[PDB]
């Protein structure tokens, strides 16, 4: 029901970022989370999912071996490390809880809820 | 303890792909939970025959059928009737990866078991692809609370045909769907083998011995 994505910022490409997202009001380790990303302009694309377990995750295309979205399942967090960031990175980032409590591979906006409000990713 | 019976059947269904092949698996099973020894009998109902080493699939057909010390909780069997669910990495030494997300219930007397599980990144040329395994090792499993739940971690391998062998790193987490006590740090020694197969292998039978020990 809450939560607070963290960590944004603005740097040269080639650089690197770790984006958090503090989660509250529901089993945080029961859900898998995902990290959305919206350009300007642009709709809300796929960037990384986590199973409730952590050990089963999920990444597109353009930033697989880049990104690694991680979780910490004692403090309730979601992470995101971002490395070799490119000036295509630009955009809100933003977290979110799959709906249903059953995830496998699944990529799509509407298959998770809760938004965050998200943090601002800026790459020169 | 009187819901989990001397003698208990189960039910799996798994849905899988490996290096993009799809198939689906429906089989039944049974064991002595409290002996710590099951069987179980699989059916390829779709996607057979299968074009990879039916050794990586074998051990996602079963966590309550484990032989436990009276001063070890048995976690798994005491999460029931509600069950369980538990999630898998396996990393092999040559680049594959398998990942594996299960349930298990209770319903109607019986275990049900619902598996999905996806391969990747398995050369072409390699032992998984190419069908040249024979069956696991003997394994412990090295159990540990951790997140409020139950992990386990093994370093697992396959045997070769040409002697050699196959070696894989694997890290499973079970978790109860209710409150239920977490033992303890201790292993699990785990014996699996492939008992009867057709000549494609879209029938398999499966035995598995499980005992938790101290250390």
């Amino acid at each position: 029901v809450q939560l607070v994505e963290s960590g944004g910022g603005l740097v040269q490409a080639g650089g690197s970022l770790r984006l958090s997202c503090a989660t509250s009001g529901f089993t945080f380790s029961d859900y898998a989370m995902g990290w959305f990303r919206q350009a300007p302009g642009k709709e809300r694309e796929f960037v990384a999912a986590i199973s409730w377990s952590g050990h089963v995750t999920d990444y597109a295309d353009s930033v697989k071996g880049r990104f690694t979205i991680s979780r910490d399942n004692v403090k309730n967090t979601v992470y995101l490390q971002m490395n070799s960031l490119k000036p295509e990175d630009t955009a809100v980032y933003s977290c979110a809880a799959a709906k249903s409590g059953t995830w496998w591979y699944q990529r799509s906006e509407n298959d998770f809820g809760s938004w965050g409000q998200g943090t601002q990713v800026t790459v020169s | 303890m009187a819901i989990i019976k001397e003698f208990m059947r189960f039910k799996v269904h798994m849905e899988g792909s490996v290096n993009g092949h799809e198939f689906e698996i429906e089989g039944e099973g049974e064991g002595r939970p409290y002996e710590g020894t099951q069987t179980a009998k699989l059916k390829v109902t779709k996607g057979g025959p299968l074009p990879f080493a039916w050794d990586i699939l074998s051990p996602q057909f079963s966590k309550a059928y484990v032989k436990h010390p009276a001063d070890i909780p048995d976690y798994l069997k005491l999460s029931f009737p509600e069950g369980f669910k538990w999630e898998r990495v396996m990393n092999f030494e040559d680049g594959g990866v398998v990942t594996v997300t299960q349930d298990s219930s209770l319903q109607d007397g019986e275990f049900i078991y619902k598996v999905k599980l996806r391969g990747t990144n398995f050369p072409s040329d390699g032992p998984v692809m190419q069908k040249k395994t024979m069956g696991w090792e003997a394994s412990s499993e090295r159990m540990y609370p951790e997140d409020g739940a139950l992990k386990g971690e093994i370093k697992q391998r396959l045997k070769l045909k040409d002697g050699g062998h196959y070696d894989a790193e694997v890290k499973t987490t079970y978790k109860a769907k209710k409150p239920v006590q977490l033992p303890g740090a201790y292993n699990v020694n785990i014996k699996l083998d492939i008992t009867s197969h057709n000549e494609d292998y879209t029938i398999v039978e499966q035995y598995e011995r499980a005992e938790g020990r101290h250390s």
